[PDB]
RNA sequence: ACGUACGACCAUACCCAGUGGAAAGCACGGCAUCCCGUCCGCUCUGCCCUAGUUAAGCCACUGAGGGCCCGGUUAGUAGUUGGGUCGGUGACGACCAGCGAAUCCCGGGUGUUGUACGU
RNA sequence: GUCCUAAGGGGGGCUCAUGGAGAACAGAAAUCUCCAGUAGAACAAAAGGGUAAAAGUCCCCUUGAUUUUGAUUUUCAGUGU
């Protein structure tokens, strides 16, 4: 049974621009990911109400954050026509950014974990182009 | 003239015993326990936070007519079961002790045949309510960075609804009315003590060894404190009632009764007192 | 318009409800969707008339926020 | 009143449409037994929040002269009093005094049985929280007299003692203690005061099964001397004022469910 | 175990005071044994508590809020004496009687505000009190004075206290009228 | 039990007082000379009652003082008794175990004369305590110091003679 | 039984002094980077619990002088109300009752107790 | 005749009058230190039991000088938002 939330747990600042996306980790509620208009994404430890990592490198507003279904990656899509993959347990970018879109990348979708083949994951990115 | 005469002694009115001992602010206690905004005849709980030289005492207390009652109690020396062996009075240990008391309260209530009138009269559109308590700091000064608010922060993170504001947490800036959650996280995971460890290790090695002689002896580095406190928080949230045995001598209650009565000095009886009075009278006569 | 709060020239003009420039009026702000800190719905606020309705045929106001 | 604090005190002591909860003053005479002092301690423990306590010896016999009691009511703004006394004729006496407009409305004597008295500390149970109101049960045929007598007076006085603060709502967790006063009509009847804590159990139905456990104190009283109110003062005291939130009903004028004023034509 | 008891005469209730009245007699055993005596008294107490709990849980409306599960109680119905007499209208003062006879209406709260707009300085100022307009010019660096009033002025007194003198005289007159009204009301 | 290390006599504080009696430039000069002597800002004291004979008024700053603790108090007391030639009276020592004296010229301490600030004298007062003085000073569980722990006039005279190698007449 | 934390009665607990304290806990203590506050890290606040020490606090016992608290006595007595009921012109005396003191004196005592965690 | 970012409210810290022993001028009476001090000071009222980690006294914040709403109470309304 899930009981109704009734009171504020933590109000955590740190973003300099409005928050455009938020999503919990599939493992537990302890890890939360937000992406904002300050060209950054952020990880939050929700147990103590504290920041954990600040993912930097986009040059446009981070329009979308999406955890991998197993929870080992975080994919962020931004207004700078790029998608990046980060390691949420270390806050480091995995390899280089994903380039090829011509306009803003608006949405992301991971392939379901039971459909992963060839020893890799697949990510779909929808753009304005 | 003598100010302390018979009239003064007869006219003297003593304070309360705990006021004479200097342990209770009854002016604050009256407003803590006998004041309520609503008159729904509901019980009220307080989180009593006290500090010694070597321990932190946190209790969940209700007030009855013949004395207070303890719902749950957590002590900072019980952190040894969860791996914290040093700094048992620092701000991070205060946070962990408040978290432990919150987890113990929730475990005792089952929020982690006899039953309640709430369950008797529960309606269809009813939700689980949080456990609520008000902070009791005693005679401590409520300044920014105090460990009473670390205990309160740990309890609120553990899941007790405690009404509070954020302007007394470490890292708060009064000129901008903004809280620095980086400094708050540093204090929660003990980064101030670690930063002092590198500061002493670079400036004064002798002072570093003298203050942290147990830290090097147990081989606890400054960089491991964050992982140690995080693992302690996870262990506390996993098993709130882990049993901890101390290194003090262990006997049964009756054995301790015998051991204390071995050293207790007995009060003299009337016959012995009269014998001593007669001996004093004989010595005065001689 | 909910009420005329203060006509700057005369309390008699306020009583008569005269809508001139600089007049403080009460307006219904239900459509603006204003929610207070306690979660209540604020549906009445104050605005100031910024035009001359006798010359324009319309009342223009700015919310005092 | 110069200061705002003294002005606040005078405004709090001023008469109101909705009266404040009554305050009880606990005081004793020149001589007073230890059992009587224990009984006063138990009653003060039951009524801590709205009571004031004297600690000296007062040369007062209430049924001869009550000018000092009126002066104490004036000074302390206390409308109920528990007065302790001891004597050869009356060894353990609790005098309940109820005031009106800082003058003695009525008084009643209780004689306490010393052999059957048990204090709150003699029962090893969980006690009532400070400030929480208990519920009240009055049992027996002595409280249904058609003429006003000492037992009806004692029922009214004990109700006024254990009222606490009135409230339109109460939490279901505030129904854990009950004060029971038992007295039957008839050689002198015994008014028995008991306090119980309430436990609830499953019964297979919606309503819970109530079981009681004794909380203390255990008091046995014989009703003694009685000073009845003057009829005019009693009428003025039993007058009931109406709050502004009680609308005076007008003929053919009503309020609808949206708050519109509605008139009816015939 | 049953949650309902049967007695020859039904209980009466006052749920505002949480009061239950049992008019049935308490057949106390005519023995001297304390255990069975308190057992009988506890049985009476259990019966009363049971019917009170049943009455509260059945005939009061129940609201589940964030505070908890609350029962809405009726106002108390037991007749109980007040501690102080019911408030009465004050005796009518001289101004109140004169205004009632002459049809003088009370000033509105906006009309009686301690605020006015000074044109010459172009600022808002108080009519009375601290830095009020009734003491205008007492801190003015330059004050012209007429020669006749300066000659008629007593020695030692200055023009800078004339407004304070006038204010003190008006206050003394107002307080004298207030004390006369209070004395007449005390006689009434 | 007198050989316990927790009964060791030590200086609690040293208070330096200049009672000028008149407000203004003289009081500012006294505060300034106290500032160079101590190393910290001083405290202005206001008159409690008004005295026409002394020419003082209530709530008027007439005096200045500095409280100094630590080895700074020891070195300032060393300077003062160097000026006093390590000779004190039995008249100076109190029954509570504190002592003090007074000098007339602050130049004799070793401060170079500045004609802008002038010449002042001072009252030096030294308080003596044993460890355990937190008991009567802490906010929580404040209590009374026991009788055996209190410092006597003979004990502080013996301490002064042994520590400063001084003479008491 | 002892210690600690919140307490309940609020001097049987207070004012003064001496003696002792196993265990652990309190406590004195050590250091001023960070949080924080002072004229003064005295107080408050942070860090250390390692090292010294029961010297003081605290606890227990004892001792004087006061004070305080019980029970009896005073005593159903003074005194106060009742022509109450009998005289006394009435006042007032006794008697009958109802309420109802205190001083003095005697004896005893100088803290009990709840919850929780420990020794 | 002078002076004031007014009074008030909240929160926090401190303990007063006085006496004894002490400190250059300083001497009954200036200031500072310790000890003792049931309030014997101050603020209110007219206690026969007001207030002591405060209701006293100093800091911090507000000073916005009389808010809004009401189908409800009372009175009034030829100008009945």
């Amino acid at each position: 049974k899930v009981h109704a939330v009734s009171r504020l747990a933590h109000r955590i600042p740190g973003h300099g621009q409005p928050i455009l996306s938020c999503q919990f980790s599939p493992v537990s509620s302890s890890r939360l990911a937000t992406g904002s208009g300050d060209n950054t994404a952020r990880i939050w430890d929700t147990d103590s109400g504290t920041p954990k990592f600040t993912l930097k490198g986009h040059t446009g507003w981070v329009l979308g954050v999406s955890w991998s279904p197993d929870g080992k990656y975080l994919a962020t899509c931004s207004m700078d026509t790029t998608v990046r993959v980060w390691d949420p347990e270390s806050g480091k970018q995995v390899n280089q950014e994903f380039r090829g879109h011509a306009k803003w990348v608006l949405a992301l979708a991971w392939q379901p974990y039971h459909l992963w083949r060839d020893g890799t994951a697949r990510l779909a990115s929808a753009s304005k182009d | 003239k003598l100010v302390k005469n018979s009239a003064y002694y007869s006219r003297f009115q003593t304070k309360f015993k705990r006021r004479r001992q200097g342990k209770t602010d009854y002016y604050a206690r009256k407003r803590l326990i006998t004041q309520a905004k609503n008159k729904y005849n509901a019980p009220k709980y307080r989180l009593v936070v006290r500090f010694t030289n070597r321990d932190i005492i946190t209790q969940m207390v209700t007030s009855e007519i013949n004395g207070d009652k303890i719902f749950a109690a957590a002590y900072s020396h019980e952190l040894r079961a969860y791996g914290i062996n040093h700094g048992l009075t620092n701000w991070a240990a205060a946070y962990a002790t408040g978290l432990l008391l919150a987890r113990r309260v929730l475990a005792k209530l089952g929020l982690d045949g006899e039953y309640t009138l709430t369950e008797a009269a529960e309606t269809e559109d009813g939700e689980r309510r949080p456990f609520k308590a008000i902070l009791d700091v005693g005679l401590a000064r409520t300044s920014t960075g105090a460990r009473v608010f670390g205990v309160m922060k740990g309890a609120s993170d553990g899941g007790i609804f405690i009404p509070h504001s954020e302007n007394r947490f470490p890292g708060y800036d009064i000129e901008t009315e903004e809280l620095d959650t980086e400094v708050l996280k540093k204090y929660i995971y003990g980064g101030h003590v670690a930063e002092y460890m590198e500061t002493l290790a670079d400036d004064d090695e002798e002072r570093y060894k003298s203050q942290f002689v147990k830290y090097i002896e147990d081989d606890v580095e400054a960089d491991s404190l964050e992982e140690l406190y995080a693992e302690a928080h996870k262990q506390i949230r996993a098993d709130p009632f882990r049993k901890y045995v101390s290194d003090a001598p262990k006997k049964s209650k009756e054995e301790w009764k015998a051991e204390s009565l071995k050293y207790k000095k007995a009060k003299l009886s009337r016959e012995e007192r009269k014998a001593r009075v007669e001996a004093k009278i004989k010595q005065l006569l001689a | 318009i909910l009420s005329v709060k203060k006509n700057p020239s005369n309390p008699l003009y306020t009583q008569l409800g005269v809508l001139t420039k600089g007049t403080i009026i009460e307006v219904n702000v239900s459509d603006l969707g204003i929610v207070t800190a306690s979660g209540k719905i604020a549906w009445g606020r104050y605005a100031q008339i910024t035009n001359n309705p006798e010359n324009d045929g319309c009342v223009n106001a700015v919310l005092l926020v | 009143p110069r200061n705002a604090r003294s002005k606040r005190a005078l405004e709090k002591r001023a008469p109101k449409i909705v009266e404040n909860p009554k305050t009880c003053l606990f005081l004793r005479g020149t001589t007073c037994s230890q059992i009587t002092q224990d009984a006063m301690n138990d009653l003060y423990a039951m009524r801590q929040v709205h009571a004031k306590r004297f600690h000296k010896k007062n040369a007062i016999h209430p049924f001869e002269d009550a000018t000092s009691l009126c002066f104490f009511s004036e000074k302390n703004d206390c409308s109920l009093m528990v007065f302790g006394s001891s004597n050869k004729k009356r060894p353990h006496t609790l005098t309940f005094v109820r005031m009106f407009d800082y003058k003695v409305l009525d008084m009643l004597e209780f004689y306490l049985d010393p052999d059957t008295y048990r204090s709150i500390s003699q029962f090893k149970t969980s006690k009532i929280p400070i400030g929480m109101r208990p519920m009240m049960v009055f049992a027996g045929t002595a409280f249904e007299s058609p003429v006003p007598n000492a037992f009806t007076m004692a029922k009214s006085m004990l109700i006024d003692f254990f009222r606490g603060e009135p409230s339109d709502k109460i939490d279901v967790e505030g129904l854990r203690f009950v004060v029971v006063v038992t007295a039957d009509e008839p050689q002198k009847p015994i008014l028995r005061l008991r306090v119980y804590g309430i436990r609830t159990k499953r019964s297979g139905t919606r309503l819970p099964r109530v079981e009681v456990e004794e909380h203390g104190p255990r008091m046995d009283f014989r009703l003694g001397r009685m000073r009845e109110p003057d009829p005019a003062m009693l009428k003025e005291a039993m007058k009931k004022a109406k709050t502004p939130q009680e609308e005076r009903t007008k003929k053919n004028i009503s309020m609808d469910l949206l708050g519109d004023k509605i008139g009816r034509i015939h | 175990l049953p949650v309902t008891v049967e007695k020859p005469t039904p209980y009466t209730f006052d749920l505002g005071l949480l009061l239950a009245n049992d008019p049935n007699p308490v057949n106390v055993p005519k023995t001297t044994d304390t255990q069975v005596l308190e057992q009988h008294l506890a049985s009476v107490a259990r019966d009363g508590a049971q019917v009170l709990i049943n009455q509260l849980l059945t005939t009061t409306t129940i609201t589940a809020t964030k505070d908890g599960v609350l029962l809405t109680l009726p106002p108390p119905t037991t007749p109980l004496p007040r501690e102080k007499p019911v408030p009465q209208p004050k005796p009518e003062t001289k101004w109140q009687a004169f205004a009632r006879r002459r049809g003088i209406k009370p000033k509105t709260r906006e009309q009686r505000r301690n605020l006015q707009y000074n044109p010459t300085t172009g600022q808002w100022e108080r009519k009375w009190g601290y830095k009020g307009a009734n003491k205008r010019g007492e801190t003015d660096p330059i004050i012209e004075v007429s020669a006749a009033k300066e000659a008629m002025r007593p020695e030692g007194t200055s023009v800078r206290g004339d407004k304070r003198r006038e204010i003190r005289a008006r206050v003394k007159k107002n307080q004298k009228q207030m004390l006369r009204n209070q004395r007449i009301a005390a006689e009434k | 039990k007198a050989q316990n290390p927790m009964r060791e006599l030590r200086i609690q504080k040293l208070v330096l007082n200049i009672s000028v009696g008149e407000s203004g430039d003289r009081l500012t000069r006294a505060a300034k000379v106290l500032e160079q002597l101590s190393g910290q800002t001083p405290v202005y004291s206001k008159a409690r009652y008004t005295v026409r004979q002394f020419g003082i008024r209530r709530n008027e700053k007439i005096a200045v003082h500095v409280t100094v603790r630590g080895p700074k108090a020891e070195e300032i007391l060393e300077r003062g008794l160097k000026v006093k030639e390590y000779e004190l009276r039995r008249r100076n020592f109190s029954e509570t175990g504190n002592f003090g004296f007074g000098i007339s010229e602050h130049i004799d301490l070793g401060i170079k004369y500045d004609p802008s600030i002038g010449i002042y004298g001072m009252d030096f007062y030294c308080c003596m305590t044993r460890p355990g003085e937190r008991v009567a000073k802490r906010r929580r569980c404040k209590s009374r110091i026991g009788a055996s722990h209190r410092i006597t006039r003979e004990e502080t005279i013996r301490w002064f003679k042994q520590r400063f190698d001084g003479i008491v007449r």
